[PDB]
RNA sequence: ACUGAAACUGUAGUAGAACCAAUCGGGGUCGUCAAUA
RNA sequence: UAUUGACGACCCCGAUUGGUUCUACUACAGUUUC
């Protein structure tokens, strides 16, 4: 028995609303309709877990037991958006009941006094916690030009401010899991695309995300087909997950409200970013962390400046991130593939590609990315899958050179192989 | 009514708000339909293909509107259209609006005008004592932004028309 | 020339899958203004 | 007919997409009384 649970948001805390948008893959710009924003309870909300269990057989099922072990581990995700950033919960303060309702003693205490308590730890010991096939992908970055997504809407004294989010008590930069899939997506399909001179130009954007080998890492919609007089389904979830990454410096609430609210650049704005970067008494250290840009449009006739055209900027400069974590479930590709784990050595092949590129500069992230913004420098990539199977065994590595060449040879050449032989004939590898 | 005192009335108006939310909702989305209201309500008008304002004009006001949770903060959209109507080519961009920003000024300020413009008869959906007056302080912020809403994707929906000719 | 009794509208079912808050813009630069005697 | 005589800053964001597509109920128990 499951009952309903009322979240507690944090103090002060309130719902955020997320932006989203679907950018066209042929001109690269947000495509027409799809503009959308969502509701999102705060990360360290807390509610009850509330569940009852009412055994007929004697002890506890190894399987419910193994649930709540996955629980307090945090491998259960929770409502919509479970592949781009929402979603993970994990329990805390386990405590166990027993009411042994079959006898006398035990249906009073049911009735009075409030049950029998259970060591969990006794029984966390007699068992050992089965974690599924995964590939977990931690993308060590900084930023090489600034790094931002942009906020919802223009400010007072800076138009253009980075998107920030409560994490208990403070404020932190965040770029969503949203925006860091959207961007491996796109590079994803290119290489795909580009391998096949598939162009996709005449396509409308629902058509343009539904591409080979990305139909299963990002997944696609679900769209019911009377495909052969059988009614199918197209729609997958994702095998690949992406968590919101938040920056290392944090404020206070109050204090990221003081640069919102700030209406004069060189007025009381420099109070506010003296206070929120940390660096009260010295704005020649604020203004190394964030930066307040000023940019014209220039009249190409006359010079000077276009009328209207001045818009400023507050780019994190300096703002440091921390490192990327992508989760690939290869437990449900296995599944898309019914089993067959010499399927897995194409989308394999794909994400690596996609990571090398990543490390390559070659995939700049959040806004402006055309205009002074979005080059990352990675770092490290750490490859760290859990009961991987045999033959994909050698991902587990922590890899520092972008071209992969930590990855032994004979398992980059096999990888080629598999996935040379898939460019051969590039089939819907899920495709029974 | 339930008297006052009565244990149910905190109860009681849990189903009231309910009542009252689907009913501005559906009253802004009637006002909407009517161009002659849109033009009433925030002087926004179509004019041949053209916007007035630009839907970027429009969407740029809705974007702090969302910000408008309460009343206390009518000073954050009051002070972007005092800083709108200081610059000179952004306020004119609202000429050949009837009135707009003037319009939208009130409609933020003035507490009482927004449930003239609904005129929904909330009788029939209160059943508290002096559940009106609380209910109108309550909701108002957001009887204003779903008001407002409403009429900007009904201009949008009727520009597409003009647009599409 | 006698009220039928007894009986849970319940059981199973994740409002979810797909979706980049994004595209463009050098913090830039020279002659105007007033009308008469 | 062609003189008179020196001052002065400006722009402050602009345009646009604002939801799109799929699923819309599915299995049942239809009277019970060894
Ligand atoms: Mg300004
Ligand atoms: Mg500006």
């Amino acid at each position: 028995i499951v009952d309903d649970a009322v979240i507690h948001i944090p103090n002060n805390a309130d719902v955020e609303i997320r932006e989203g948008v679907g950018i066209d893959r042929h001109f690269g710009t947000a495509a027409n309709g799809f503009k959308y924003s969502r509701a999102v309870i705060p990360k360290g909300s807390k509610f009850k877990l509330p569940l009852t269990f009412d055994s007929q057989d004697d002890g506890l099922p190894n399987a419910l037991i193994q649930l709540l072990c996955a629980l307090e581990a945090g491998d259960i995700r929770l409502g919509a958006a479970k592949t781009r950033g929402l979603g993970r919960i994990k329990l805390d303060d386990l405590k166990l009941k027993s009411f042994a309702l079959d006898k006398p003693e035990g249906i009073f205490s049911a009735l009075l006094d409030q049950g029998k308590k259970l060591d969990w730890n006794q029984l966390k010991a007699n068992v050992t916690y089965q974690s599924p096939p995964y590939l977990g992908i931690s993308i060590t970055w900084n930023p090489k030009d600034p790094v931002m997504v942009k906020a919802e809407g223009d400010g007072l004294a800076i138009d253009i401010l980075p998107l920030v989010s409560q994490v208990g008590s403070d404020v932190r930069f965040v770029i969503p899991g949203s925006s860091i899939k959207g961007i491996l997506r796109t590079q994803a399909e290119r290489i795909i695309r580009t391998i096949c001179q598939s162009n996709g130009s005449e396509k409308n954007f629902l058509e343009q995300l539904r591409i080979n080998l990305v139909n299963e890492l990002f997944g696609s919609a679900s769209l019911s087909q009377k495909q052969n007089g059988k009614d199918i389904d197209l729609g997958k979830i994702g095998a690949l997950a992406v968590n919101d990454c938040f920056s290392s410096l944090s404020m206070t609430p109050d204090q990221w409200k003081a640069v919102e609210n700030a209406t004069e650049m060189t007025g009381n704005l420099q109070p506010a970013l003296k206070q929120a970067t940390g660096y009260p008494n010295n704005i020649s250290q604020a203004y190394k962390v964030l930066q307040p840009a000023m940019h014209v449009a220039v009249d190409r006739w006359t010079g000077g400046a276009a009328e209207g055209m001045l818009y400023s900027v507050l780019e994190p400069i300096g703002v440091t991130w921390e490192p990327i974590q992508v989760h690939l479930d290869i437990a449900r590709l296995k599944n898309y593939y019914h089993g067959k784990e010499e399927k897995l050595k194409p989308a394999i092949a794909l994400l690596l590609l996609v990571l090398r590129d990543l490390a390559n500069k070659k995939i700049p992230v959040g806004y402006g990315t055309n205009r002074g913004m979005g080059t990352i420098t990675v770092s490290q990539i750490t490859l760290n899958g859990k009961a991987l199977p045999t033959e994909l065994e050698p991902l587990n590595k922590t890899m520092t050179c972008p071209n992969l060449t930590d990855l032994d040879e004979a398992f980059r050449q096999d990888l080629s192989t598999a996935w040379k032989e898939w460019i051969a004939d590039p089939i819907d590898l899920c495709q029974q | 009514p339930l008297p006052t005192n009565h244990p149910t009335q905190d109860y009681a108006r849990l189903i009231e708000k309910a009542a009252w939310r689907e009913a501005i909702q559906n009253k802004a989305l009637a006002l909407a339909s009517s161009r002659a209201k849109r033009e009433e309500i925030l002087g926004i008008k179509i004019m041949g293909k053209d916007s007035q304002p630009t839907m970027t004009q429009l969407g740029g006001f809705r974007s702090v509107l969302k910000r408008l949770h309460s009343r206390n903060n009518r000073d954050i959209v009051t002070g972007y259209l005092t800083a709108l109507e200081q610059v000179s080519n952004r306020k004119e961009k609202w000429s050949n609006t009837s009135q707009g920003l003037t319009k939208i000024r009130n409609l933020v300020t003035q507490e009482n005008l927004i449930w003239n413009h609904l005129d929904i008869d909330f009788s029939p959906l209160t059943i508290t004592q002096n559940g009106v007056n609380q209910l109108k302080s309550e909701l108002w912020a957001e009887a204003v932004r779903t008001l407002v809403d409403a009429i900007i994707r009904g201009h949008k929906r009727d520009l597409e028309k003009a647009q599409e000719n």
